[PDB]
């Protein structure tokens, strides 16, 4: 944003430096080098801001946004749960192989050897706790909200 | 041969005894196999007539067959023991893995991301 404003050019044919300092309040922010080719200063000036937010727009803004309905309280396609959780613990038991690979070429070559050389061909290690989580996060959370409607629900 | 299912051995050994009297020994070693066989009449048997349990303990027939019979099931009749072999009201329970389950999910949640 950064809100300007003119400068006189008469003052800068005095050569005179203007608008006297005394608080240490404007020169807090740094001015890029792309208005610095400009005339940002030699003919204009930046002006520190903020902004004006009270308690009757955080919340009404907060609580508002991002709201789920019921959605938490389903099966997600109760058929297709566990055919998911095939579709990715079937070639992550070849990401396992692969696991079972790269650390075969360990006690070798240094390890910073093994962080550029490693730039065309994907890792086991990172790929492996991706599907962890994955995996994780898509049985614990239908689990739960599984359990929860037989009480609710009769 | 108290430890298995030896009985009969067990009351061999009551009056078999050559060390001396043990008798208030094998008076409670008694009662606590009485209360035993009063335990194990209560499977699912058949129906047994007035003869077989009736001496399996060491009794012809006093009314002690009355003290049992009245004390548990398998009710006095027509040379009869009354079967109840139910087991029937236990199963099916969804809501208690609903709650102890509801619970230990939540607890592999709490070290799954949360730091400790």
């Amino acid at each position: 944003i950064d809100a300007f404003r003119l400068i006189n050019a008469n003052m800068m044919v005095l050569g005179h430096e203007p608008r006297q300092t005394t608080s240490n309040l404007g020169h807090l922010n740094k001015p890029s080098i792309q208005a610095l080719i400009h005339g940002l200063n030699r003919h204009y000036y930046s002006i520190t801001i903020n902004y004006r937010k009270n308690e009757l727009e955080q919340k009404m803004l907060l609580n508002l946004h991002k709201k789920s309905w019921m959605e938490g309280l389903t099966l997600q396609d109760y058929s297709e749960h566990c055919k998911h959780n095939e579709s990715v613990v079937k070639e992550m038991l070849e990401l396992a192989k692969n696991y079972n690979k790269a650390v075969e070429e360990e006690d070798k070559m240094t390890p910073e050897q093994l962080a550029i050389k490693n730039v065309g061909k994907q890792d086991p290690k990172r790929h492996l706790e991706e599907h962890v989580d994955v995996l994780m996060t898509s049985n614990i959370v239908q689990c739960l909200a599984a359990m929860l409607d037989t009480v609710v629900f009769k | 041969y108290l430890m298995e299912g030896s009985y009969n051995k067990v009351f061999l050994a009551k009056g078999n005894i050559p060390a001396e009297s043990y008798t208030f020994f094998i008076d409670i070693l008694l009662d606590t196999i009485r209360d035993e066989i009063a335990g194990c009449i209560e499977k699912a048997y058949e129906k047994i007539l007035f003869t077989e349990a009736t001496r399996i303990l060491f009794f012809n027939t006093p009314k002690k067959m009355t003290d049992y019979a009245k004390k548990r099931g398998w009710v006095l009749g027509p040379n009869n023991y009354y079967s109840f072999a139910s087991q029937q009201q236990k199963p099916e329970d969804t809501t208690i893995p609903s709650t102890e389950l509801a619970k230990q999910v939540i607890e592999y949640a709490r070290q799954l991301e949360m730091i400790v």
